[PDB]
């Protein structure tokens, strides 16, 4: 099928894997840091979510070396992506164009 | 670290009255609170947890209520079987923390 | 009329209804939980706004689980159509551009 | 000139104006209530800044309906713009593509 | 090789000397300020990360001029690179389309 | 929950001089906070909302003031018709709370 949407559809799939190992890494180097926030599953979870989509309103954030490399990678990956489906999407409306135009 | 004050250490009460232990965190800690019972010579049993939500297997008796620095642990109608030591501990802040403990008394 | 237009178009009518359905939800889904403050439609939706908008001051956000959903779907709407007007301004671009080559 | 960089370029002057306004006006929404704090022009610049490139620390926001207004233009402004420079820098890939494609 | 991938390519390195000289005059533009946080490289440098990525948890943020001119120029160079490697995924799309479409 | 302490508890005052009741937060509330005005018997009036802004229908006598923790109600020429209680009311946070009560006296 076409690539740029086998791409956007790995691009999915695969940040749903770094959103859930983030939650799950984030805990472990978060734990043991005192005054550290970012320490149970569920919440790391939703905060790795804000962070991907690049919103995170600091309700929640890594205070530790290791936390804060996950939330670059986290970060790295929700930008990465959503770029990447618009990417998948221009090229969509390219071709369609070009059809529209006879060619 | 959070401190977690429970104060009275000791709460007298007559049969059937409504009881209410008070536990006050050393800065807000949200919801972040779980009540535990711990009966002479008992294991602690798990009350309530986020400060509200009640377990499976507790009596409709035991509630919670409260936010922020200010959490209650109530009973609505005490009773023997109530006779133990209450504590509160939270999960808001590494590492968690625990309550110095209340005294129930009929 | 030409797709990417229509699409953007569509894009926008779009994300103002998931900006509004996403505030009343919000507070719907946040009115119980102690200490929540995303309560009262008016400032839910400019929760919403500066959620899809990916801004988000921390001023206000959701505590709860089915609150969070909301905000990840705002979020992700927000995100998505913005990415879809830039895909379509390239299409636009790209398109102007064989022209100005005279092809 | 090609005009995906006349728009870039355009975008560019355009924003600014949009981020001196919007500071502007700002002040002028927000003065007026209590517990405000967008209320000097100088920091309303630097807020009117962090929040066109989407950052928002939340050191400082609207509260007002007419103040968080001028966010919400302010957002999409900057939002708008930066997608355009991008959708800019494809047409100048995909066209220097073709041309390494011999075509 | 493929230019919009020697884009992407310097975009990358590009950013991070951006990240680290932002870290290091960010402390140095902060440090004098009363009350400043953003005083010391390593939480500087995490800082920088956090706000050319666009999150920016307001767990820190310049409070200087020259502090905050030094965030702006990580967050325009930030967004920038990011949306150069979205507009070269563009092209690799758009390429790898045509052929598919046998020209 | 948000504690709203209204105090004093009643206030004595003379004929078209200006009163003014205070209203504390157990924490920022901004400006969510509301007045209503319960005469003997009556239902409450809403009598301010958001603090400062008022209602209409409401005599011009009336205003409020305030932002964060500290909050007040005025009444700029006191007279018999103000005879009532005052509450305070805040919507910042979930739950709302009311105000303990202040009781004007001319
Ligand atoms: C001026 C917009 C800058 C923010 N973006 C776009 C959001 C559109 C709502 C966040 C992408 C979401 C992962 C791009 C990343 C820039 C580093
Ligand atoms: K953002
Ligand atoms: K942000
Ligand atoms: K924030
Ligand atoms: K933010």
């Amino acid at each position: 099928s076409a690539l740029h949407w086998r791409a956007a559809g790995a691009a999915t799939v695969l940040l749903v894997i770094v959103l859930l190992a983030g939650s799950y890494l984030a805990v472990l180097a978060e734990r043991g840091a005192p005054g550290a926030q970012l320490i149970t599953y569920p919440r790391a979870l939703w905060w790795s979510v804000e962070t991907a989509t690049t919103v995170g309103y600091g309700d929640l954030y890594p205070v530790t070396l290791w936390g804060r490399c996950v939330a670059v990678v986290v970060m790295v990956a929700g930008i990465t992506s959503f770029g990447l489906v618009t990417a998948a999407l221009a090229t969509w409306f390219v071709g369609r164009e070009q059809e529209r135009r006879g060619h | 670290d959070i401190l977690l004050t429970q104060s009275p250490a000791i709460l007298s009460v007559s049969p059937g009255e409504r009881v209410s232990f008070s536990c006050r965190a050393s800065q807000s800690i949200g919801t972040d609170i779980h009540w535990y019972q711990q009966r002479t010579n008992g294991s602690p049993r798990l009350l309530i947890k986020y400060a509200s939500e009640s377990i499976s297997g507790i009596p409709s008796r035991f509630s919670g209520s409260g936010s922020g620095t200010d959490f209650t642990l109530s009973i609505n109608s005490v009773e023997s079987e109530d006779i133990a030591n209450y504590y509160c501990q939270q999960s808001n802040r590494w590492p968690f923390t625990f309550g110095s403990g209340t005294k129930l008394e009929i």
